[PDB]
């Protein structure tokens, strides 16, 4: 029935896909999610929206999903839509490995899921997936990689990017302090804590960090412990205190 | 009834195949080529039933070429050998099983040279040397006797010639000429055909 | 207006406006006349030419050796419905080795054309037919409409200004059963002429004739073949 | 299955969904194609934190054919992978490789189908397809959301395609084609009409007769930009 | 009473979280003008409903709201007549299919749950409307004794001591909850009479044997039995002596 | 069928049909879940409109398998759909792995079904939030699954009428080291905060889950707990 | 927003009415039937000098004895042209003979109202074709010219003009067409009427001309041939 | 209005307007009557002639649905014929499955459920038709059923559908049909049709008569021309 049909996969007079744009609006409300690429690794730092005294910690993380032996991802949007997509990312990765007996090269896994998101915007009459994803991984072709994908099924590779709440503010803050080719996982962790401190309102229980490194020819994916996060957060407070001394004393002399 | 042979050295893979295309009691072609280029550094040597061999080899070749076009890089010899195995194994219990016996020879920047043997059942084996056809029954023991893992390409061609001479001597089928190619860090190199008067 | 765009929507008056709009397609097309005697079924049609340089649109179609039709409405729908009739006739000769009784073919048209009038997104056939046939029950003139309804007729006229033709047919229907073929065709041509304005008359360019009877298979007369029939009267 | 008619005729005889897909093309980055004597050139308008490789708008379809696009990039990826599958499927069914016209005809019919089939909206991209047929003739073709295609000597699609097309109409001469280096400069000259800075914001790729697609690095593009300023003052 | 978009036309939530189309289906039950009562006893379960035959031209034997689903399960339907016969037909199919797959007579609660489950689909899928009808089933359970079950156009279902449907549902349930609160034996006669007197007091009508229809199941005779004009008259004349 | 989604994004990026489904849950009868150190309690207000309702005919606290149980707030008929599907999903897992389904695995599979009804053609979302309890790794599990298809592991929580106040009462009255018997007392106390009238063993329903599996408390056991107040 | 198979109160499908309107935006084409052959002539409407005029194909060969002139949405016509070409070759395969000009016109006309939403295959037509066709060729009935519109109505024409300036060109054809006119006279009249209605000044690149004669196969005029005919 | 475009939509007061609008098409149609007597069922239809150009017998509103079953319709005629085909196929299916003639109550229940199915969705529209089914068997007796656009099926002694449904009903009530025969009832049927026919408004009409009873051997057939002419002359003379 045409009366009840929402017309989700049609164009607007300015060549615009409104359901896609409205899905992007939802992503803005989800927790801040950032990714930083370094020479010795790549990381995901995300704002935790499941913060409540009566919540129970049953899972390893809240927004970090291991996809394959060399890849992991983080999401921003409708968390049930993210569970659908992350499950499919795992199936695509297993299908590639069954076929070639090699892990799926990072970009290929991204394009595969993006083609599914794209289909949802061209045909079917269904609403799009209200999710933006950040992918971290390693492969024998391009090494450490960071990717970003949108409800449109659009993607790009990045050195540092942000999705979710205050994304633009975090991206411009990354644009200033990211030094191409001269980033180590130690300096990227400090930049992740610096950016999140400003784009949020900072306890280790409201944040979630994961790193992807190479150790002895094997990929290591680890979500940092709550104590480890307090240490990076504390060092950031001890850098802001030292910065206030190099402004009040560097004006007199 | 057709012959395939591969000898893998320290930094190369030497391959050869007969040049006969036959029908019933007649040699229809004396210059037929049984090798298929998949990538710049991979050859698929294919043998078996009349229709199946070219249909199967070409389908794999075009899908390997499709991978290169979609991603900007080529499949490794291992990934190509496993992709070939997956297709052959998927057709095995289907309406359309392909009766093809093959060898995949390749060079990878990281893994080095590789030789894979595959039978029509889709069993896949990595081998220092291998042969397909009735000829393998007369030549496998020659390779067992003379092959060493450090065999130079110069010595490998002498060993290949020893195998091809045995076929001229003892094999009841004609097989007078053989295509010869070698793969290394610089791709696929055509060598002179082995010919017998 | 809101009960206007779908065949599945009944208006508050118990009317299906989409069926009534499809009926209009018949009224817009040129007039066609169908009439019968005890031995012959005759179809006469006014062929419309888009210009002096264009030919006059085929109004009369062959269905089987014993059946022929005259169309009024969307020509693509007329072709679709004609092809359906031809196939139903072919199946009858293949299975039973006997011509399909004309009244049974008309029933199939009624069932077939009713289906789209009750399903969403579907539409009525925008075509009306006059069907001339001959079987064990003698000659017949049947009428089919976009509404899926069908009529057994003594004579009939459909299309633009067809009420004029119906007035003539209602007057002379007493004569029709005893007419000889020439007298019957003449009556059909006079009824067709009534639809035409006082300026123009029936020519051997805008006249099509279809005849089936006891001794005649369905035959279509169009240009020079129409001349013997057009020599009978002058307004 | 979703069987709604998306692209339908409007009272004036317009296919609004196809016209709305052309609006999305008009917002895309300017893509320029020039067909020379022994070379064909594609140039596309251009975030420091972005990996340039993952977002290039000049793709290879086969060894002899490549293309550029303007509009919705996700839509483009679908069109590109279908063209790539078709090139191999063509080699498999008939042996010989695809001509620039054969694959342009395939892409154009795919686009047209998406303007007349239920449940689908048109592809919001326009393409510039260039290459060399087996006989060696250089080719340039352009497809648009409707499914129409034409051959061109030179052309532009996307943002400011009007002003870049007019520039090319005046600067496409036999003297400008004479050398492989001159045709490359013509794409740069034209791209400088819309791209405010130039060089830093230009993606350029060339295809010579028996050579495969060659992407020019930023230092190479800077060299040709410097040569234009010498011609400009002399 | 907030509305947004198509929430009054199709089965989608309104801003308060209601299903207006389901609410309208409950109003469709009353459109028939009739009221039904079902009472459970110590050893029985009885159903009673108004038998409005306003035309002598009708064959009164075909005018009924009581239906036999299985030998031991009977029901009374309230609401839209064709919707009700459709639901009875479905109930008959589901019951027969249950015995074919499981090798035992379907329990009354299971048949009611199944009909309620089918009804819930109409409540969640937009292309079709809920049925504007209400099903009340009765039967003797081998282990649980007599049972009275009711299901909704909403997909809800429940077991009851006594229940009602139709125009005077609210009035009949108030009557029944006062009568059930007093200590009674609940014999067959008491259960038939409470059902007849609930309908009579609520409609303010002194019934005639042709103005009501009664269906019953007992521990002694579990087969669903429909009462004749003579058997109904016996209960009406016994109630007159009080 | 209607092949288009009935749930779509509003210009402000909201899935308004899921927000309206959550309003149906918010209007539903209260439900409480408390994960004690040695078990889990599920309690609900099973209040009926009349005395004529046979209380023991239908249940709100339902078993899924031998070790998993459920409760809800919102639409009763929608709930039954999810119970049937959850029982089915738990049997499929058992046929394949020959081991009782982990609570988190069942919650994830049922949450997927719920997500489908927010994107699939011609359907509205479920107007139900579930509270699933279980025992599998020698430890207890309590999860909430809401109409969008999102799930949360809880130490204690409330749903339905007066849920925001129930959660504050639980926040101050909950301790990680409470024992199952004490947690049943606390669960009935959370319901008593929003209960209108006198609380009997016939207008409330309790289910427990420990090493011995999931089971409903009999009205006699509920009476003994209500005696303590 | 109504469906694609909705009738207007006048008894016409709206979608078909609008597809006819879409042809009023196509470049004008003319066809003239003569006892010596049929000629087809069309304006290319070239938007830019950089565009290759040889790549604008508005007159195509269906078979050696049949040609087709098109106007309206040209991408829509490409589907009908190929279906016509396939039908001729399927007919040749089965019957070992050529099709009549009328049979080919009818074959393409059978696809006309084959659009709709409900009760259709996965990717069936969602709207009519916004094309008008002029089929011109020779068969056993001699030279014949046929017209076709989005409604599927096909008819034989002695002279027909389709496109943006079809009203004006048909007036000129009506005043100039004589049944006994020669092929040379029909070709010139077509070029005169086309020059008249055309925005640009007509030359050997701006237009397309083709002839099908009894004794000659379908012939597309070359630049040298077009220039030699432009002279008069 | 608003709530009246789809059969899958209830109005706020619990009504399905598309079904009520389908019933209006039946009410706007000519009158048909059916009367069950001691030895069978008799049908009569007021068949208005829209044109003198039509043959006598054209647009029949009485059908043979099975050898022992007759059908009388009122409303949209294409919908009515479609329902006759459904009833025919249903009766044929019963014989294939069980080997004997379909009992009329069962045929009515089966056909009424197809009718009902068209009152639940937006994908299809309700039938603009009301029809009666008449039969005669030795084991079942005389049986008359009537189905309306909603899907309702009831058994009747006397029945009328169309324009003058209530006018024909008060005339049928004047008959003690339970003790009358088909031969006497035909005269009564023709008479009631002549009374309810509006000569001014609906100019001319053709009386259609059908019957199935002990006289016909339980076969549904047309009332022979002679009996029809006697009932037609009797109807005109009683009108004076
Ligand atoms: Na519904």
């Amino acid at each position: 029935s045409r009366r009840y049909d929402s017309r989700t996969t049609i164009f607007s007079p300015e060549g615009r896909l409104y359901q896609v744009e409205y899905a992007m609006e939802a992503i803005g409300h989800a927790g801040t999610c950032l990714g930083i690429l370094a020479n010795d690794g790549v990381l995901l730092a995300a704002e935790r929206r499941n913060i409540h005294k009566l919540l129970d910690e049953v899972f390893f993380s809240e927004k970090i999903y291991k996809l394959n032996e060399d890849m992991a991802c983080s999401v921003a949007g409708i968390t049930s839509d993210a569970n659908v997509l992350t499950n499919e990312l795992r199936l695509i990765a297993q299908r590639y490995l069954l076929q070639y007996q090699e892990p799926i090269p990072c970009e290929q896994l991204v394009t595969a899921l993006c083609d599914i998101k794209q289909a949802y915007t061209q045909f079917g009459g269904k609403r799009p997936f209200g999710v933006s994803l950040l992918y971290i991984g390693w492969d024998k072709h391009y090494g450490f990689q960071l990717y970003q994908s949108d409800p449109s099924g659009n993607y790009g590779g990045w050195k540092a990017t942000c999705i979710g709440n205050n994304s633009a503010a975090a991206v411009s803050m990354l644009k200033q302090d990211y030094k191409e080719g001269e980033m180590t996982l130690k300096s990227a962790l400090a930049l992740a804590i610096k950016v999140l401190n400003k784009t949020m309102d900072l306890s280790a229980e409201k944040v979630e960090i994961a790193t992807l490194t190479r150790e002895n020819g094997k990929t290591v994916i680890r979500v940092l412990k709550q104590k480890e996060v307090e240490q990076l957060i504390k060092k950031h407070e001890e850098e802001e205190a030292k910065a206030e001394r190099e402004k009040k004393e560097k004006e007199q002399k | 009834m057709e012959y395939l042979i591969g000898i893998q050295g320290p930094d190369y893979v030497l391959v050869a195949s007969d040049r006969v295309a036959a029908s019933n009691i007649v040699q229809m072609k004396d210059d037929h080529d049984k090798m298929f280029k998949m990538s710049e550094k991979i050859l698929l040597l294919c043998v078996g039933e009349a229709g199946d061999t070219v249909q199967f080899a070409e389908y794999i070749q075009k899908n390997v070429q499709l991978y290169k076009m979609r991603n900007g890089y080529e499949l490794s010899p291992t990934a190509a050998a496993n992709f070939t195995r997956r297709n052959l194994a998927d057709c095995l219990r289907s309406r359309t099983p392909y009766h093809v016996n093959l060898l995949l020879a390749g060079y990878d920047e990281h893994e080095g040279p590789a030789l894979y043997y595959m039978d029509y059942l889709a069993a896949l084996a990595k081998a220092p040397f291998a042969a397909h056809g009735y000829g393998a029954f007369l030549t496998l023991s020659i390779l067992d006797r003379y092959y060493t893992p450090t065999i130079s390409r110069e010595r490998a061609v002498e060993l290949l010639r020893k195998c091809l001479e045995e076929l001229q001597k003892r094999f009841i089928l004609n097989l007078p000429t053989f295509s010869v190619r070698i793969i290394d860090k610089n791709g696929i190199h055509d060598l002179d055909n082995i010919s017998f008067p | 207006n809101q009960y206007d765009n779908d065949v599945t929507v009944w208006s508050p008056q118990g009317r299906i406006h989409q069926i009534e709009y499809a009926m209009e397609a018949v009224k817009q097309g040129s007039a066609t006349v169908g009439l019968k005697s005890k031995t012959h079924a005759v179809l006469v049609a006014l062929k419309r030419a888009q210009s002096e340089l264009a030919a006059h649109q085929k109004k009369i179609l062959h269905v089987d050796n014993h059946i022929g039709i005259s169309i009024a409405g969307l020509t693509a729908d007329a072709r679709l419905l004609c092809n359906f009739m031809r196939q139903e006739c072919l199946d009858s000769r293949f299975v039973f080795d006997r011509p399909l009784p004309v009244s049974r073919l008309v029933s199939l048209i009624g069932s077939k054309t009713q289906i789209p009038t009750q399903r969403y997104g579907r539409r009525p056939y925008g075509v009306g037919l006059l069907i001339a046939g001959y079987d064990d029950m003698g000659p017949h003139i049947f009428q089919t409409c976009p509404s899926a309804n069908y009529f057994d007729c003594r004579a009939m006229s459909i299309g633009a200004r067809s009420q004029s033709a119906r007035t003539y047919l209602e007057r002379h229907m007493s004569e029709f059963m005893e007419c000889n073929l020439n007298e019957l065709v003449k009556h059909g041509l006079r009824a067709l002429r009534e639809t035409l304005p006082a300026e123009q008359d029936l020519t051997t360019k805008n006249v099509s004739i279809g005849i089936v009877g006891k001794d005649l298979e369905f035959t279509i007369y169009d240009d020079d073949d129409v001349s013997p029939f057009l020599e009978g009267l002058e307004e | 299955s979703y069987d709604r008619a998306i692209t339908v005729f409007s009272p004036d005889g317009h296919l609004f969904q196809v016209e709305y897909a052309q609006e999305a093309v008009k917002k895309g980055s300017t893509a320029v194609g020039v067909r020379g004597r022994d070379i064909v050139v594609l140039g596309v308008e251009k975030a420091k934190l972005q990996d340039e490789r993952t977002v290039r708008k000049i793709c290879a379809l086969d060894d002899n054919v490549c293309m550029a696009f303007a509009g919705l990039t996700a839509d483009a990826r679908i069109v590109i992978n279908r063209a790539r599958v078709e090139c191999q499927s063509h080699r498999l069914t008939v042996e010989d490789p695809v001509t620039v016209e054969y694959i342009t005809r395939y892409i154009a019919s795919l686009k047209q189908r998406y303007t007349q089939s239920n449940g689908r909206r048109p592809f919001g991209i326009s393409a510039l397809i260039v290459g060399f047929d087996f006989d060696g003739t250089p080719r340039l073709y352009q497809t648009d959301p409707s499914g129409t295609y034409h051959a061109w000597k030179a052309n532009a699609i996307g943002r400011g395609a009007k002003s870049v097309r007019e520039f090319l109409e005046k600067n496409y001469t036999d003297e400008a084609i004479e050398t492989d280096d001159l045709t490359i400069k013509l794409v740069i000259k034209a791209l400088l009409e819309v791209v405010q800075s130039g060089g830093k914001n230009i993606e350029l790729a060339v295809m010579r007769r028996d050579q495969s697609l060659k992407i020019l690095n930023p230092e190479e593009i800077e060299k040709y930009v410097a040569e234009i300023e010498k011609e400009k003052e002399e | 009473g907030s509305s947004a978009g198509f929430d009054r036309h199709i089965t989608i939530f309104s801003p308060e979280g209601r299903l207006y189309q389901v609410e309208y289906a409950f109003k469709a039950i009353n459109q028939g003008g009739l009221t039904s009562v079902a009472v459970r006893g110590k050893d029985c379960a009885v159903i009673v409903t108004q038998k409005k035959v306003p035309d002598k031209l009708l064959d009164s034997s075909t005018v009924t709201h009581l239906f036999k689903i299985t030998e031991n399960i009977g029901c009374v339907m309230t609401g839209m007549t064709a919707d009700s016969r459709s639901q009875v037909q479905r109930a008959r199919y589901e019951a027969a299919n249950w015995k074919y797959k499981y090798g035992y007579e379907i329990p009354v609660d299971m048949l009611c749950k199944r009909i309620a489950d089918i009804s819930q689909v109409y409540t969640q899928n937009a292309e079709m409307r809920p049925l504007g009808c209400c099903m009340i089933l009765i039967g003797i359970d081998e282990e649980q004794g007599p049972q009275v079950y009711k299901c909704d156009p909403a997909g809800y279902y429940c077991g009851f001591k006594a229940t009602a449907a139709g125009v005077k549902q609210t009035e009949s349930t108030s009557f029944l909850e006062k009568k059930v609160k007093k200590k009674f034996d609940w014999t067959f006669e008491q259960t038939v009479e409470t059902a007849i007197t609930c309908l009579s007091t609520v409609l303010s009508i002194d019934f005639k044997p042709s103005e009501i229809e009664v269906g019953v199941v007992t521990v002694e005779n579990p087969k669903f039995r429909i009462l004749t004009e003579a058997e109904i008259d016996a209960h009406l004349v016994a109630l007159a002596e009080r | 069928g209607y092949s288009f989604s009935l749930t779509t994004f509003s210009p402000s990026g909201k899935l308004v049909q899921i927000e309206y489904a959550l309003a149906a849950v918010a209007g539903g009868a209260p439900s409480v879940g408390i994960k004690a150190a040695n078990g889990v309690v599920l309690a609900t207000e099973k209040k009926q409109k009349s005395i004529l309702y046979d209380e023991r005919s239908v249940h709100k606290v339902e078993p899924i398998t031998k070790h998993i149980g459920l409760v809800y707030s919102g639409m009763g008929p929608d709930y039954r759909v999810l119970v049937h599907r959850a029982r089915k999903l738990a049997q499929q897992y058992y046929l394949v792995y020959q081991e009782p389904i982990p609570t988190a695995q069942l919650v994830q599979r049922v949450a997927s079904v719920m997500q489908e009804y927010t994107q699939s053609g011609g359907v509205r979302p479920f107007g139900v939030s579930l509270l699933i309890c279980g025992w599998n790794e020698g430890r207890p599990y309590l999860f909430q699954s809401d109409p969008s298809g999102a799930y949360f592991a809880w130490k204690a929580t409330a749903m339905g009428k007066n849920y925001v106040n129930g959660k504050t009462f639980l926040e101050k009255r909950y301790n990680e080291d409470l024992e199952l018997e004490d947690a049943i007392h606390t669960a009935i106390l959370t319901l008593k905060e929003s209960f209108e009238g006198q609380m009997t063993e016939d207008n409330i329903e309790v289910g427990i889950c420990n090493e011995a599996g999931f089971r409903r408390l009999t009205p006699t056991e509920v009476k003994d707990y209500l005696a303590a107040i | 927003d109504r469906g694609v198979n909705t009738f207007s109160p006048e008894g016409r499908l709206f979608q078909v009415e609008y597809a006819i309107e879409a042809i009023k935006l196509g470049s004008t084409a003319i066809g003239i039937q003569t006892s010596e052959g049929v000629c087809l002539a069309v304006e290319k409407r070239i938007t830019s000098p950089l565009m290759e005029p040889s790549s604008i194909e508005k007159i195509v060969e269906i078979d050696a004895h049949i040609g087709c002139a098109m106007s309206g949405l040209i991408a829509d016509a490409k589907t009908l042209i190929d279906k016509a070409r396939v039908e001729t070759q399927n007919h040749w395969f089965t019957y070992n003979e050529t099709m009549t000009v009328e049979s080919v016109t009818q074959a393409v006309s059978n696809l006309a109202l084959q659009f709709g939403e409900e009760d259709a295959d996965p990717g069936a037509m969602s709207r009519p074709f916004g094309v008008a066709l002029l089929f011109g060729g020779v068969d056993e009935k001699g030279p014949q010219l046929f017209h076709m519109d989005p409604s599927g109505t096909f008819v034989q024409c002695d002279a027909r003009a389709i496109g943006s300036a079809s009203e004006g060109a048909q007036s000129s054809l009506q005043e100039v067409y004589h049944k006994s006119m020669t092929l040379k006279e029909a070709i010139k009249s077509s070029l005169i009427i086309l020059k008249q209605v055309m925005e640009e000044k007509l030359n050997a690149t701006n237009i397309e001309l083709a002839t099908v004669q009894p004794g000659q196969n379908f012939h597309m005029f070359t630049k040298e041939e077009l220039e030699e005919v432009i002279k008069d | 209005t608003g709530y009246d475009l789809s059969a899958s939509t209830f109005s706020p007061d619990g009504r399905v307007f598309q079904v009520e609008y389908a019933m209006k098409a039946v009410e706007n149609s000519s009158t048909a009557i059916g009367i069950r007597c001691k030895d069978g069922v008799v049908f009569g239809v007021e068949k208005l002639v829209l044109s003198k150009l039509y043959e006598e017998g054209s647009n029949k509103r009485l059908f043979n649905v099975d050898r022992h079953v007759g059908m009388a319709v009122a409303g949209l005629l294409a919908d009515a014929r479609s329902l006759a085909d459904i009833a025919r196929e249903e009766a044929s299916n019963f014989r294939s499955n069980f080997g004997y003639n379909i009992p009329l109550k069962h045929l009515a229940d089966r056909v009424a459920m197809y009718v009902h199915a068209y009152t639940l969705y937006s994908a299809v529209r309700p039938f603009g038709c009301s029809f009666m089914l008449g039969s005669y068997s030795v084991n079942d007796g005389a049986q008359l059923y009537m189905i309306d656009p909603s899907g309702v099926s009831y058994g009747y002694w006397g029945c009328a559908i169309g324009k003058a449904r209530q006018a024909a009903k008060t005339e049928i009530e004047k008959l003690q049909m339970k003790e009358m025969t088909c031969r006497d009832i035909v005269k009564e049927v023709a008479k009631i049709i002549y009374i309810v026919h509006d000569e001014v408004k609906d100019k001319a009409f053709e009386l259609e008569l059908s019957w199935v009873g002990e006289l016909t051997n339980g076969r549904h057939e047309i009332v022979p021309k002679d009996i029809r002419e006697e009932a037609e002359k009797y109807a005109k003379e009683s009108l004076k």
